[PDB]
């Protein structure tokens, strides 16, 4: 289990819209419109989206560019 | 109590040395053992859960 | 109790849970339902005396759903005097109050399984079955008289499998000693429908 | 360049109490073997015990017979303690039939070839009436450990006869085990130790077979360790 | 209120991590606890990010840590660190902690 | 009757001297019995080779000082405790160290003998300063079982020895550290079963797998005399 989200909050310092972007990503992941960019280790889609956020691949702007594309 | 313990051939201090049943090494500093009268109260887990 | 105060017998006797002899005599018959005692001739009333019979009570439901059972203490041919304790009530032994049981304790921290006031216990206590209690639930089925017609207690119950009836007699009541589980039909009743 | 332990004299003080000695133990292995054996013995010794009982005139554990003073439940509690040795079969049906006034002890069991009643004086019940008669059939199984009724209830397997009375199975003969390592003066050596394991049982398992089986189990697990796949 | 990852166990009692008891003011003398399940995805994400036990180590009231060892732990550590004038193995020189453990065990 | 035998023996050997070993599933209670037996056998009774005694050409007592080594004598003893040597045929051998010049005197600078191999040639021993840099010593290495402290030999030194006979603690057993954790593991219905994870650090000489091998081997040969149901 991912015991700390400290690096994800260091990516976006509000610590609140972090939850929103991670929820949007994990909702695009659960209802299978999209695919994970990280090799999953039997995590559920919430911890997958946090693991993706902490690695710098996804934020709000990447979501907006990919959605309009 | 000390007298009664002595009459039974038990340590007068009422504590004995015990060996840990799982690992087998001895415990330092002997510990108090003895019989106490305990009760099971009406607060039973199967009703609470 | 290994360590008491002496008041246990007073409490046990004075409460009505024990069976206590009213006229001293000799125990003529002992069974696990009744104790029959032949009175001594001294105390024996002259006209129309007969003998003394003490009927015991076996497992009944107490207010708290616990069991209330009395066991005989004495054996055939033992002499009894007025005011001795013949049969032990619930949680009493030979006249003494025995609320619980006395076990071998050791005061020590054992890998924090007794961290706070919590308690660690050895499997021998459950193996030897010394803390197992009997409880007793009561259930009631009431057949009233409605204005559309009285309901019935018959065993003929619509669209139930014969599995459910198997444990019911022809009258529609479970057999004494049958093992039931949650959801099983305790007794069969039908509500009449009209118009 | 080593020594090795040889099983030596096995004194029998009573039918239940026994001392087993192991003379030539290397330094340091005394406590290891003592504790390992204590654990295996206390945990894993197979034994036989009564699993369920059917008495004739009784519907359920809570009723009562005429002419007896114990309740049926206490009768089951007495049967739980019955120490028996079964040789060939896995499930045996013993029959107890007694009439008249007297204490029904374990000796009155119908004597079968394959079953040995270790303690025949062990009491079961007391009759109190001339015409009171008790007949019962006790089913005895082999097993290890401790299995309660309530777990086996999942596997009821047509428990339909209401006369059946389930008893918790304590499938274990060994009551107590202690060991002492004490200096074993061997004629040509300075510092060697001998292990003395004193064990108290209900008088069913013989000491030699217990020790052999325990050593077998431990050796088997060590065998499992010897090979290492790394594949 | 705090969020935890559950581990399936036998029994009918909830097992609670010792260090957090101080935060809950929980005592093992018949105290009971309630357990809720967050349903929607946003609730799950919120629980894992904002409310998880490891994310709440400092009290919101004052800055000091809340999860400090309470009673058994501190007793054990106290026993461990206190020294004695004379004992077994007085004054030998060790190359590191690993052989210290070799010696003690 | 029929027991439960362990499968899936996984071993994650990070940093060859440090090995984690996982073992599941194990019958109830055997976790601690087996873990403790293994630990004690590994730790207390293991054949090995180690430095026993040393002679310094310059100093008579362990608190005296040699000129030009900043490190004290005790530091040299501590460096010698770490020497992991494997000799093949001979039982007890006496190595000589003679070094001059500036720099770190390392294990490699020992005279290369036949049967003895030093697994770590780069282990520091001494530091030599300038223009004098004279170090000479004779170190005796012996074979033995277990751990032998200095104090027990120095106790029995009624046999008076010449001065300079400096005793060193004998670290025979190749295991530097050993620990085992037991944790819950369930086979789909039975939860009271356990997994044993054994973390072991050795001193280079033998790799952990084979160490475990001979540990289990030793315990089995002692047990062999009774076990006959096969
Ligand atoms: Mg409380």
């Amino acid at each position: 289990a991912r015991v700390t989200v400290q690096d994800a909050v260091e990516k976006i310092g509000n610590r609140f819209d972090l939850v929103l972007v991670a929820a949007r990503r994990a909702r695009q992941m659960q209802v299978g419109g999209k695919d994970p960019l990280v090799p999953e280790e039997n995590d559920k889609t919430t911890v997958i989206a946090l693991r993706e956020i902490e690695e710098g691949l996804i934020n709000n702007q990447i979501l907006d560019v990919r959605e309009r594309q | 109590i000390k007298e009664l313990l002595k009459l039974g051939d038990l340590p007068t201090s009422g504590q004995i040395r015990l060996y840990d049943g799982r690992t087998g090494e001895q415990f330092e500093r002997p510990v108090t053992v003895g019989y106490m009268y305990m009760l099971k109260l009406n607060h039973l887990v199967d009703d609470k859960m | 109790p290994l360590v008491g105060t002496g008041m246990e017998r007073a409490v046990a006797v004075d409460s009505g849970v024990t069976a206590v002899a009213k006229r001293g005599g000799v125990v003529q018959y002992v069974d696990a339902s009744r104790i029959v005692i032949k009175v001594n001739e001294d105390e024996m009333y002259p006209g129309e005396a007969g003998i003394d019979i003490y009927n015991l009570t076996k497992y009944t439901r107490s207010n708290q759903n616990t069991c209330i059972n009395q066991m005989p203490c004495v054996s055939l041919g033992e002499p009894v005097e007025r005011g001795d304790v013949l049969a032990d009530g619930p949680s009493t032994d030979l006249g003494e109050l025995a609320l619980g049981q006395n076990m071998r304790v050791a005061f020590m921290p054992w890998n924090g399984y007794n961290f706070e006031d919590s308690i660690l216990v050895s499997e021998r206590v459950v193996q030897e079955d010394r803390f197992t209690t009997i409880h007793i639930q009561e259930l009631a089925c009431v057949s009233r008289d409605t204005k559309l017609g009285p309901e019935e207690i018959t065993a003929d119950i619509p669209n139930v499998g014969e599995a459910a009836l198997s444990k019911l007699d022809e009258s529609g009541i479970v057999y004494i000693g049958a093992e039931v589980t949650g959801g099983d039909i305790l007794v069969g009743k039908v509500t009449p429908k009209g118009e | 360049e080593f020594l090795k332990p040889r099983l030596v004299d096995i004194e029998q003080v009573s039918s239940t109490h026994a001392k087993v000695t192991l003379e030539p133990l290397e330094r340091g292995f005394g406590h290891t073997l003592g504790n390992a054996l204590r654990r295996i013995l206390l945990s894993s010794m197979p034994g036989c015990a009564v699993t369920e009982v059917e008495i004739d005139g009784v519907l359920h554990e809570y009723s009562t017979k005429e002419g007896v003073q114990e309740d049926i439940l206490e009768i089951l509690l007495n049967l739980k303690g019955l120490a028996v040795r079964v040789q060939g079969k896995d499930e045996v049906i013993l029959t107890l039939n007694k009439s008249g006034i007297g204490p029904v002890t374990a000796a009155d069991i119908t004597h079968d070839g394959d079953v040995e009643i270790v303690k025949p004086q062990h009491v079961i019940c007391h009759l109190t009436d001339e015409n009171a008669s008790i007949s019962m059939r006790i089913k005895v199984q082999r097993g290890r450990g401790y299995v309660p009724a309530s777990t086996r209830i999942h596997s009821e397997e047509d428990e339909r006869p209401i006369g059946r009375l389930l008893v918790d199975a304590c499938y274990s003969p060994v009551e107590r085990i202690a060991y002492n390592v004490e200096a074993a003066r061997v004629e040509q050596r300075t510092d060697l130790d001998k292990l003395v394991i004193e064990m108290e049982t209900n008088g069913t398992i013989d000491p030699e077979e217990a020790i052999r089986r325990a050593a077998t189990i431990l050796a088997e697990q060590l065998e499992a360790f010897v090979d290492l796949r790394d594949v | 209120i705090q969020a935890f990852e559950p581990v399936l166990i036998e029994g009918k009692a909830i097992q609670l991590h010792p260090l957090v008891c101080a935060a809950y003011n929980a005592d093992f003398d018949g105290d009971q606890m309630a357990v809720h399940v967050p349903l929607t995805l946003e609730a799950q994400l919120e629980a894992r990010a904002l409310m998880m036990s490891t994310n709440n180590i400092l009290s919101p009231a004052n800055g000091e840590p809340i999860i400090v060892p309470s009673q058994d732990v501190v007793l054990g550590l106290y026993y461990m660190t206190r020294d004695c004038v004379n004992a077994k193995g007085e004054g030998m020189v060790l190359t590191g902690p690993k052989e210290a453990e070799r010696l003690y065990r």
